[PDB]
């Protein structure tokens, strides 16, 4: 699998892969991996699919009761810690997922959990089986004074190399910008379709 | 003549849950109704003194982004109470992935205070509330009783005015309303009672259209329908 | 005296589950009869005001596809006891693959009624119920009781209309019985008590013919009956 | 007085366990005898109402199919105490194989009421019951006690008409006695004290003799005895 | 006035353990008595009516093959005592190997009976033993009482008949004695007190000698010493 | 073993073979693999029997006592959500089993949930051991434009596949077709035996 | 008349929360307000004695370096139930990195004052705080109750000067207003009350404006304004 | 009043404890005293009935072969405290190898003795006992009381004869004093109170000198010194 | 009127924790006071009879090497209360390496009594002390209450010499003074109140200067002061 979460000037931008394999034999070719788990922030999973999908219920549950209980969206910081907290209370039970958080609340972030519990911010980061060939072109490419049209191009041409580049990753990319004006919103798959078409990532 | 704590009557009476119910008539007036694809639910908020932060204190509260509820009696046994209807639809949303029956959360809740009347060692939760919302059903209306009685309703009130706003809902509501004619006819309602001290003030008031979230309104748009 | 939580009497009575006898006896009216291949449960519904949601509020309640309900007493008791009915038969169905007794369905939920009428720190079951369904052993018709008793019926009554209603069928009931005979004959007991008030309403009825899962009637089909 | 709940009196006596024996005074009377090679007990049944199923209520209830069981007293303790009898036995089937003494099987039991007599919190289990059935011994007929007194007879009686069939009992009892003659003695003994309602009815009734398993009668041969 | 559950008195009593010591002077009388080398314990026994099963019935019962117990008061602590006292002589046989001491067993039982004593929510053991036999130490003769005092004697009673066999005994007892005049002196000590019904009847007596085990009589041979 | 679920149009058909090892040895030449788990959907075994049949009992369970509370069915999303959790409660003593639960609550459904208590919906789907050939023939001849019968023919040529070319799989192939208004129906063993007949798939 | 554990009126009162609310009557009075960018507490200080350590008995206590509370009522409740704040604070920044409500906060410990008023065997906390801060929504002032009632403020009071100085704060408040005047606002709040033993003292008083942590005034800066 | 279970008085009581004390009061009475290397501990025996095994009853327990204890009150009570005293100093052997101090081993005995004091539910233990024996720091002799009060005598006495007994050791004590006038000085004072019967008996009486182990008197010892 | 366990009054009083102050003001007079860079803890000490082992018995107990203390009240709930202090005193020790705050330690037992004022089922500790010593904030003086109430002092008193020890203190305390005026000063304290039998007698006394351990002087040297 490969996941992939930008932080540039007042957004957020993720993306993962739609392939579940769960074998070895690519099983869905069109899972899910990317959640909304907040009004103002999101969730991308590249572990194991039971305990990430367990995960992205009890994340949902805690910051919706969160948001009615207070009636304020929880910063990052916070659930990125929450998240932590979970994630190591079992560790010898362990949940064996690699999880991404990434949101914005005064100003966008992009936090970055291991199976341990370990939350750490980063500019950009990725979690998954593909994710050192998102972060050779990140690293080649990424600039901090993009748009977010330059960074979703960017997020897709990423993903695209970890497709080209990786077995356990493929299937449609589907990218969630979020930011503070808009709130999150996901690209729809024909916008997708263009830009891939418009870099010239189709064959 | 332990008839103060929860066992039965000479003839049929569970004391105790009689003198919580007359508990929650001490309370403040609160009702809701029905409308063609919604339900809302206005409280009277009556904010006595000045120092009070006005909007901060809030007797609607929310459960869930679909289910509501507004409250009245002891207003502690009322917040504990409401939190756990909170996370009794968490519980529900991370088993089955969605609340898709609110008649199931307001059981829940009912059968919680059904065991404070059952059990001794401890007095029964004197509140009543009304729960408010859509499902994959469509919009219900549920109340909840000292007791745990729940009965649902087309429109329905607590409190203080429980028994006047009952009378004028009972004579003047239409079922199939438009939103603004069904919260002017329950500010009528909250008028007509409440107006015996010669004054009622904005009341608080949400509401949802079956599709929608939550949009419980400002303090600018009340008044247009004060 | 201590005639207020459930221990003996000076002569052989134990009083807290006399009064919630007669806590059932305040309840609302409600009868069954079996008929030549199965069983009914009439309740009366009374709906009073015009602001309940007539035929959302349900007295005959499912236990099972082959077990049904109508209870009468306390209705907050009454919703929790019938709540735990439908878990025990669940257990059943998990254990040994289906529902062969519906007897033993009766007696778990009796003895959970012994329970709290045996012990202290705790007030009996204020509610009353009859079961009726088919089994393995055909149609079955029971009764419960505060205490826990149960006895197995051709018909019976509970509620306010208990006397009067076993009155009319003690004398008019025949065994062997065609389905609307059987269902014309249950209105007729349940009017003749009922109007005192000078009204019946449309009732809510259930049936059961052996072999084929629930059916609950609908608002027009009642009032042809009716 | 606290004379409700189980402690002393004044002078040596236990209130709540006495209120309880006056408790199974008001009951259905029911008695047992031994005859040459087994043991009989019999019930009265008195069917009330027509609407009462009449061969499907049981009082005397199977333990195992080496002891059987009659009751008097309240019927809902009497069947969770008569239950608890059921799974004992079992425990003694898996435990040790076999059911080689009733006496102790009785005496489990009784020690299950004098629990419920000996600590406060609970009233005692207000119920008699008499034990009957062969063992390795052989045929055995115990009593049971709201304390837990366990007592072994020839022949005894527990009931509304306990006094007058025991005295009846007590004079015209003879020790080894043929099956039919036995449970001609029986009834005589049952009639005698019933008959002060001017009819007895059809009662119930079952034996066993060493060797063989149970045998309940049906409704024809009871009445040939009648 | 809390004087029915076991604190403490104005003046130094703790009234519900009275008045289960006069709960166990309404009992049956039995009595014991060292000899030259062993011990005996004769009980009353009192068969009332004919359809009692006269020798099945013992209330002299066997603790271990080297201790017994005779008992007074209620029947039913009687036999859940006992029952006590069996298996915690079994645990000192897992455990030890042996049973060394009997004192050690009364003692147990005693601190047993304390507790009832001691805490509320509970009464009293309303049941008073003796304990009879040998150990390593040799012939050992206790008692036990309600408040779980135990008292080491050559020769003691209980019962109805404890103040005039405990006369008789205090006149007319000898210490070293051979087992056919000491089970005669029991049976005078008997007679004395119980012929005030003007019969006594053939009593149960068993008997140790130091080396054997135990033997009960059987019905013959206590009509001799009779 | 292999059972296939396939979603179309306005029905979701699933089948299963009945063949139960058990051991090496194929023991049971007609075991019962498809069950009827509510009024509007079934679920399909393809893992260790009795922790299989367990599952089996507590769905139709948790799904009777929903039906007679709430008096509406549980929708597709939501016994797949509550199969993953029960799953995914005891996984380091886990049910070696792999689900896959199908019907139709709005739209037809067919999910996959693995032992871990992954749920994953797909347009078609197939746990067991002879599952590789069943995706084979399902990739190269599947449409989303069929018809319930060409469906079901399609449905049977895939077991008909997985039997020739699988070991653990064979023995008579029952199919059962949900749809919303017929609701859950079984075909019987003549029409099935007529299918494969007309189908050429006989030896 | 068991209006002696925390049970309902014979009209919709709890009694024994009541009797709390009379005992925190009788305590020291304080009071608090916001300002305009932040938020004070000021405490009387009555320091009677000159043997007490004045400046080291402190009644304004911290929870956080973000969170403050002054309390009134019984002493010892109120450091237990101060305590528990500041772990359950402790709770929150382990668990989510940071306080981010200071309404959770006061909810948490009103949800621990509503058990001890909701259960029998224990009384209600005599005890009520006001706490004070900023979070991430901005400044904060609440209030808390016996019962666990929970209202916002923009200016309380609370002690025996509670409704004294009530009456002060709903004539003369201001909403914005720089510190200065602020806490003389408050001070002629707290002396018009307290001025009736013709005395003040110097009274302890602290403040946070928002962004900055905890300013608790030491004994020469209270002086200016008093 | 409760006043009937261990809470406090109008002005400063325990009235249980009280009660505990006079039942103390009614025992038999025991006293001890430090002679020059050691100290005695002498009951009175008064074997009143000349069945009684008269060596085999001991007051006079030992807790080890280095502390010994007599007891006075109810004797029930006695002995579970003094096996509880027994265990405890085991306890300490185990774990410090050897029993260093008498006075923790007093104080572990008193803290059980506090918590029936403190806690309701149950009764005080009404007992008290005096310790006596040599450890790492010499001879100590100490008391213990039904509240838990410990105090260290040269010389104390307990029972019936407390104060009689305790104004002639207030007299006639002697601090240093040979074993021989130290046991005939204690005898003394167990005349001079328990010669109000006109007769004391032979007392029981033992004696540790330190260095040695315990020393128990035989029968014909004592009456050397009587 | 349930005003026998720990439940609030018709004014805001709690009656038992009133009764057990009036316990503490039954009790032995101690008091404490700072002086130029330590603290004393002065006790009465009126060793009554001669028999009682005088310097052994101590009021004045060591919690640790670095804080000490005098008790007054029921002197079992004393000791056992004390043996609290010490074990969380070590407590301390174990996790933070050392006792950095007596206020700390103060506040842990007094948390220990505020938990028994608030529950049922359970007595108040009858029982107030003072605890003194140097920490690193420096010389401190606590009291504690039957409620939980700490108060620090600069000095304070305890017992039935409460208020005239109280009232010297206030008349003629200075702060920063010798140690040897500062025992002279607490002498003529204890003297002017204790002086009503016209005795005194040799207190006991200790005292620490901040650097140094632990003294508690000898019977000589507090006679060079008396």
């Amino acid at each position: 699998t490969t996941t992939v979460g930008i932080t540039l000037k007042d957004a957020v931008i993720m993306a993962t892969e739609r392939r579940v394999t769960m074998e070895n034999f690519i099983m869905h070719k069109n899972g899910k991996k990317l959640f909304q788990i907040d009004t103002y922030t999101g969730m991308t999973i590249a572990g194991l699919v039971g305990d990430a999908q367990v995960l992205v219920r009890y994340m949902k549950a805690e910051l919706e009761l969160y948001r009615l209980q207070r009636r304020v969206n929880m910063p990052i910081e916070a659930v990125a810690t929450l998240l932590s907290n979970m994630l190591n209370q079992v560790k010898y039970m362990p949940y064996m997922v690699q999880l991404l958080v990434g949101g914005i609340d005064t100003a966008p972030h992009v936090f970055s959990i291991d199976a341990a519990g370990g939350s750490v911010e980063d500019i950009y980061a990725s979690t998954g089986s593909g994710s050192p060939f998102v972060y050779g072109v990140l690293e080649s490419q990424y600039s901090e004074k993009m748009t977010v049209d330059e960074g979703v191009d960017l997020v897709i041409r990423a993903i695209s190399a970890a497709k080209q580049r990786d077995s356990a990753s493929g299937g449609m990319i589907d990218v969630a910008v979020i930011t503070r004006k808009d709130g999150y919103v996901q690209l729809p798959t024909d916008q997708i379709e263009s830009r891939i078409r418009k870099l010239g990532l189709i064959l | 003549y332990d008839r103060a704590i929860t066992v039965f009557s000479p003839d049929g009476r569970l004391f105790q849950v009689e003198y919580a119910r007359e508990a929650v008539k001490k309370g403040s007036t609160a009702l809701g109704m029905k409308f063609a694809n919604g339900v809302l639910l206005i409280s009277d908020k009556k904010v006595r003194s000045r120092l009070i932060e006005q909007n901060s204190i809030e007797a609607i509260q929310l459960i869930d982004d679909y289910v509501a509820a507004v409250t009245s009696g002891l207003v502690a046994d009322a917040r504990v109470l409401v939190d756990f209807a909170r996370i009794s639809a968490q519980q529900e949303k991370v088993t089955y992935g969605s609340l898709v029956n609110i008649e199931n959360l307001v059981k829940r809740v009912a059968d919680q205070m059904q065991q404070y009347t059952q059990y001794g060692g401890v007095r029964p939760y004197g509140v009543s509330l009304i729960f408010a919302g859509i499902d994959q059903i469509g919009p219900r209306l549920f109340d909840c009783d000292p007791a745990g009685t729940i009965n649902e309703y087309k429109a329905t009130a607590i409190g203080s005015g429980k028994d006047a706003v009952v009378s004028f809902l009972e004579r003047e509501y239409k079922e199939n309303l438009p939103e603004k004619e069904a919260v002017t006819l329950g500010i009528k309602a909250l008028k007509s009672s409440l107006e015996e001290g010669e004054e009622l003030k904005a009341p608080e008031i949400a509401s949802i259209t079956v599709g929608n979230k939550y949009r419980i309104y400002d303090q600018e748009e009340v008044k247009k329908f004060l």
